[PDB]
């Protein structure tokens, strides 16, 4: 199958949009697609920019021993319209039907004899997987979450309450009780930077423009990271997670497309 | 698989034209959205006109958590198995002529080693192992019993599930003492029945998310037929419920298939010679929704 | 060598005809080629569509603990013709030579002394092999055979009488002696999708119409899983088999092919 | 193998004219199909005329199944050596000037490990281990002594054959108790003489189905010859008889070499002016049919 | 990343102009040196100016060897973090559209094995193992967070260090006898403290040598805008100072972060009808030059 | 980003200058690039030609039983203008994010049970590294510096004391003192072919010419092996270093490139 | 290696006008033989003449087979270096501009494995292991030191040799009981000594058989010079001679360097203006021959 904007003369329009209190920059760039095939108006979004970790490390409410570190558990992207004349008809990426290779091996030792088996599994993994939370022919919304994180003895997930709990119980600096810079992802150190694509068409010759939401934005889980002592008064840190404590912190923009003559409005942004 | 079309073969000018469209059908309450693209091809070497369709979009799981309150026994529901299906009517002259993903004739590759050892100075050994790699899908798909002349359906089946290490599991995985343990947390768990699940983030994306299917259909029409025909295509959903029980001893899980189903039919009236599929009917369906 | 339409014109026709009574769909597409560099008409033939398993599951006459499975062990291809001025010409895939990798290790280990050997071979296996039965100039027959199927403790062939046997020999239900779906192989639990192609020259300007006929269709073993006992009351199911049960349960279409007309009549089927 | 084409060779204008042909010769009673596909090319770079000769086709491997009856004593026929030939004849002007398959001056991968070790607080070791890797087939093929400027022949040998495990044996393969042991069933087995060999879908498919030969010869012919000339080609198999004897301690195998052959040998009449070949004399025979 | 451009885009003739320009500008005290390359994008399809800006050249590490004489305690600067941004001014109408490197979402290999094992004539066990595979930078670039619509900034740390087999460490590593051990030479050296660090050489080229950045930002200007405007590029290198310490039983490590930095920061302006870039203020500064 | 010269026309121009007091080559390939979209003249240098190792074997002053090899530590290649309507913009091979690939595994074995550890890097090494030791809008330097060595129980480094001592402590031969040839890399046996590109560009229609200076040369160390005896009669060879025993020796060639006509002129050398 | 062609490059028409040539020159009592191909190139881009000059043929290692009947101690000639050179006069104006192969910087793989392990219900026990991989030759082939702006030369040598699994040896090993054992039969053979070396078959091809060399040289030249020039080539071999001698314990070996050499010197007089290269001028000589 040939998709709509294969063998198409494009026409380009680019919007930045950037929101201080949110920490987020929308860089979106419109291909309004000539496709002399199709029907109907077509338009790829391609959705860029970047969007702070605004991870932060606290001290609890009136203690010394218990310290915070908040830190983006997932990040969202969305786009929506409520225009009954368009659809989307293509988004990536889109969800994957998980796979693994096997290799299993059977076999014996007739010398004093034995039975031996053994399975291995063997996969890929990313610090965030991004899914598919929910799309439909006028909507998509991505949850770029997190899955799994190379530590010191072995991987750690995303749902581990120990995540990124630190070394040094007695520090009075929150900062100290969680794992350094250089030991944490860049998806929380830093930020994230989407790269996410729509198509979406219009029933031609009907209006002068439609509205496009676009939505960028993080949840954030805290994880508290407690001081105990072993009753030999040996001192550690343990982690427990408030997960989903601040959550859709997120920036929306809305763009009024001009079908005919290729131009965007940014309009409103919260 | 084999292919018919010859090394470089001679087209006429302009072979192939082409006209593009797509259609879309939602059901919002089943969260199930059929989001179709269609190729129609003109053809000068065919006396027939061909439409591709690929039937993309999402259809959800179902799946439903499980009340973390529940103590002594807890259930959820969880998508077990998905079908897509396009078809045209009997009466009109439009057929299915190729379709993807087909039937697949698996494969893997086998390594058997002998070894023998004689060691004095004494004493001998033989050995033997076998090893077998292959690829593993968590859901697999296949072409459903209803396929033929007017119609392609895929089912997409739970097929190797891991719990935590064990497994791989399926729908009718069964041990004389614990049951189907599939997405059992513990089997001895101090922990609420509705807690003693496998965590829902490592369950697989298709039994608990969504499913976002990718399938094609190739339809031909005889060019003498009536130009408007239709198209119906189907995207359902099956649940199993599976349960956990605390019997006294220890904790026994259970996988009840085909609890219930969730079913989104749509008919699109496709106009041949103007290139145009527009959605006339949708139904959708659940045999027992929650409430 | 350059074959028969290598370079070519060609005029495609498809035809596509199911029988519910043999639950077989054939998908046919006829390519003539119109090659101005060979001496003779050539069409060719590409064989797919789909025949359905027809697996099932039923409880032996008269008795509660033999339950029986009936499962296609091999898939029928066939094309034939009976015209003088036709000959096959080309057809795939074809039967080759067997062949593996070795690796072959002898050593010593001088401290107490000590003579090893190691040998292993290494090849892909398929769960159906397809080979070709009998061919001459105007018809090929493959057999698409069970062979080698994975299971937990290794693979087993498909001549082992305990292949499928299942888990439950107290299950009233037939379904339940036999392993669950997700341990069949798709050729049997939905049933094959054939791709086979043949070409075929005719001798020109000799007649209007050939016939041709295509069969498709499979061989049925059945399995018996029987529950036995140990001495101590252990319960099991072991399996046998009647290899060859059903043979030939083929659905044969007639196609009459028009070489100067490029048109394609489907006569018969049974 | 070296390649006289030059690097971006310049090509005269229409340097190469091809023709296509094919023609087709069958022994229903061996069970052998010669088909054949032909390619003439006019080459202005070249004075003589270009014949590529592509045979395929069909010949059974003659293989019998032995009779389960027989009880102390069991044997049948197997395919133990194919052979194809192309040839023109000494008083025309066509030479075979190439063809494929040509013999392999056979490759391996060789692997040799020293180890030292030294360990007290004692003692030393040394090791040393040679790996070799390579591909076997199960049949084997090479060129046939008969081959000259006229004739190319290939001979397609059992080789290397896996007996459940055991092996690889040939059609001499030898132990001082056991004989041949190739297709035995087993040593010590209780079954009759006929059900004792190797399972049938277990020996290789040249053994006991069909071979489909796939040869290249590549024939020139003077332009100032005859323009009928006439090309003769042969296909045959050779059979050995496998046969089992219970010795009353254990069974015994053993095979026959060369016990019987059948062969099928075409004449074709090659038109060069009018690029046709058309078959003229067909010949089979058997040296010991059954009955 | 996803990618806009279509398969088979049409273009209409001459769809891009493309000039190209450079500027540079030095920091001979700092040793930094921005050496930039411009391509301005004339695109018929696009109602901006597009500016491809390659961001290259040199940041000393601002390393400092130790002095060899320091006998109980000593110390040295090396480079623990770069910084580069490019970003254009709030009046104007020039946008950071685009950008590389991007953050990273790591990916790496897992692979689990589970054994068990019988053997008598007896005994069991169990194996797991758990291996993990990835590439691993000493130094990891990521976005710095005051990007936006109108700057892009990159810092580039020190991230895993290894020091004669030991670690890897980086700018926090945390031993409760030994301290922070990056470039600590051995815990009982003898070595005056001065000579007791891990020899330059196998220090990371990063922490002692010069950066050689590589960077891209992507500017849109709007048409309708002054022709002329200012982009201001900083290059800045941040030095932690490491140091030893011998307390009579054995020598400690630490690591104080971000004990001064070195920046370079320039202003071009950009003519954006004459497609040349022209340097017009420069600013060097350092926290805490020696002295 | 295109590159300035891409898509260019060139002019080519090549100087071959040689030095027998320094041993040095310098085969200098001048190709000034015709770039119409870029508003400057550019010019591409490739700098390649031969620096002969020098390598020498002399016993020591006044005793018999220490000798010396003196020997290329680091080879130096340098570019430089004083000219301030050129710039440097670009030049080849530059310093690189040092990288390494890690396998780490954790496991256990529970019979008598055990827990295992295994943590490996694997990465590549050569002779000799090249850095970049400064570089500013009118000059690079480069430091071609020994690195790393295969012998044979191991490698060793370039600044091991021991690196290149032999195996003959009697030998009166000074050569004898040090490993025969066939275990030196060739950059100390027989020299360096550097190879190392740069692009400069020149304000347009300012002046005739401009003058470069590339330097090729080397930095010499000095090995001492000394005899050694154990207690019990043993003798052997041990290293030490006069680490940059002799720096800079190096050939500088002046070039005067007319940037109109596409001429070179090679002026002095030292 | 770095390469100054940008990226596509804008050609005039006719940019390269190419000629070729070839010429040779044998020393039948040597067994060398020059074979040299030619291609004179006028670039417009280019203000002088390009010569590419590929030095091919042969040049025997000069081995001799020892003497079988020597007893007590026998000898024999081996090739142990060969050389080959190109060079210009200094009066002409044709410099030798590039050529290959060049000097290599090798490069090797490096893995390092830590491993610890604690077990008990016990003990610890920590594991280290490198392991370096690389490409070993058997001669190695680098620059000459007469290697000037006029002059290209290459030398071949005798690197790492193998004796029956011991080794690799080259023409310096030393063993303090055995001497030189690179191509040493056995330490305690009674074999004579004439037979006491390694089999010929085992020798490399270059120290036991023929060099044949492939090397390329490209020169320029002024366009205003003299039409004609002359061009000096030499392939050279250098012969050490390996000994070994009976002690009465045991074998010992001895290799000497440079016991003799054989060297072939022609000049041709190159016409640039024509494109014909003619030998005009062959010299040969032996240090010590056989007699």
């Amino acid at each position: 199958i040939e998709n709509i904007g294969d063998g198409a003369e494009v026409v380009k329009r680019t919007e930045d949009t950037s929101s201080d209190k949110w920490g987020v920059t929308q860089n979106i760039q419109f291909d309004f697609v000539k496709d002399k095939k199709y029907n109907k108006d077509a338009l790829i979004l391609k959705m860029q920019g970047f969007i702070n970790s605004k991870t932060t490390y606290y001290n609890y409410k009136n203690t010394d021993h218990i310290k915070a570190m908040r830190w983006p558990f997932q990040y969202n992207i969305g786009l929506k319209t409520n225009d009954p004349n368009v659809d989307l008809i293509n988004y990536l990426p889109k969800n994957k039907i998980d796979s693994v290779n096997v290799s299993q091996t059977l076999g014996y030792n007739i010398g004093n004899g034995s039975f031996n088996y053994s399975k291995t599994i063997s996969y890929n993994q990313q610090n965030y997987i991004s899914e598919v939370e929910r799309q439909n022919s006028k909507s998509v919304q991505w949850g770029i979450k997190a899955n799994s994180f190379i530590t010191s003895l072995g991987k750690m997930s995303g749902h581990d309450p120990n995540l990124f709990v630190g070394y040094k119980p007695y520090s009075q600096n929150p900062r100290d009780y969680f794992v350094p810079d250089n030991e944490l992802p860049p998806l929380v150190h830093s930020g994230f930077n989407p790269s996410f694509i729509a198509t979406v068409s219009h029933e031609k010759g009907s209006g002068d423009t439609s509205e496009f939401e676009i939505t960028y934005g993080r949840n954030m889980d805290v994880t508290h990271a407690t001081r105990r002592t072993t009753h030999y008064g040996n001192s550690y840190l343990e982690g427990s997670r408030i997960h989903n404590a601040f959550v859709n912190r997120n920036y929306t923009v809305k763009y009024e497309v001009n079908w005919k003559t290729h131009e965007i409005k940014v309009k409103g942004h919260n | 698989a084999q292919h018919i079309t010859p090394v470089s073969e001679k087209k006429v000018d302009d072979k192939i034209t082409l006209y593009k469209t797509t259609a879309t059908s939602d059901s919002d309450k089943l969260k199930i959205s059929q989001i179709l693209t269609f190729n129609f091809i003109k053809d000068k070497s065919y006396d027939k006109d061909t439409l591709i369709l690929k039937a993309a979009g999402n259809i959800y799981s179902g799946y439903t958590k499980p009340n973390p309150k529940d103590t002594i026994s807890s259930q959820f529901y969880w998508g077990s198995k998905y079908n897509i299906s396009i078809n045209s009517d009997s009466n009109d002259s439009v057929n299915v002529v190729d379709y993807a993903p087909k039937n697949q004739n698996e494969e893997f590759q086998v390594q058997q080693t002998v070894g023998y050892s004689y060691g004095g100075d004494g004493n001998g050994s033989k050995s033997f192992s076998e090893t077998i790699n292959y690829k593993q899908e968590s859901y697999r798909t296949s072409l459903d019993k209803r396929t033929n002349f007017k119609k392609i359906g895929w089912d997409v089946e739970a097929h190797k599930i891991m719990n935590n290490g064990w497994g791989p599991y399926g729908r009718d995985s069964y041990h004389s003492t614990y049951g189907n343990e599939m997405f059992l947390g513990s089997r001895q768990s101090n922990l609420n029945a509705g807690q003693n699940f496998l965590e829902y983030h490592k369950m697989p994306v298709l039994s608990r998310g969504n499913f976002n299917p990718e399938f094609i259909g190739v339809l031909s029409r005889k060019q003498n037929a009536a130009k408007k025909s239709k198209i119906t295509v189907t995207y359902q959903r099956e649940m199993d419920r599976y349960t956990n029980f605390w019997n006294q001893l220890h904790w026994i899980g259970n996988n009840y298939k085909d609890e219930n189903r969730a079913t989104h039919t749509s008919i699109y009236e496709v106009d041949w010679e103007n290139h145009t599929v527009k959605l006339i009917d949708t139904q959708s369906k659940e045999k027992n929704p929650m409430s």
